[PDB]
């Protein structure tokens, strides 16, 4: 197998806790809806999460 | 001439036998029982049904995250 580099990692990581992530959490998902629902098709409809990194 | 029995002052006490106090019987009971029990299940379906609504909200916060 072949893997992507150490680059295309180390992105700006959301460093929050569990409750403050679950704090808003409800207003969150129901109003972005372009990158995330399409990301599910990038994971369900085609597998191998090594292709799907954008 | 100093002997016992009095000229008067007596009872007597009874030989009888009685304490039949009723008692709320005979279709009065089996009516307070069912009337209490149906108040219980009526106090259900307002809590168990309502907890089922907050249950879905608890799963809701899970699903709006995890992409």
């Amino acid at each position: 197998v072949e893997l992507p580099s150490l680059e295309d990692l180390k992105v700006q990581e959301v460093k929050v806790s569990s409750s403050v992530l679950k704090a808003a959490a409800h207003h969150y998902g129901a109003q972005c809806d372009k990158p995330n629902k399409e990301f599910m098709l990038c994971r369900w409809e085609e597998k191998d999460p090594r292709r799907c990194l954008e | 001439k100093q002997d016992m029995p009095p000229v008067g002052g007596y009872g007597p006490i009874d030989y009888k036998r009685n304490l039949p106090r009723r008692g709320l019987s005979g279709y009065s009971m089996f009516a307070v029982g069912i009337g209490a029990l149906l108040f219980g299940y009526w106090s259900m379906m307002k809590w168990n049904r309502e907890r089922r609504r907050l249950q879905i909200e608890d799963f809701e916060a899970r699903i709006a995250l995890m992409p």
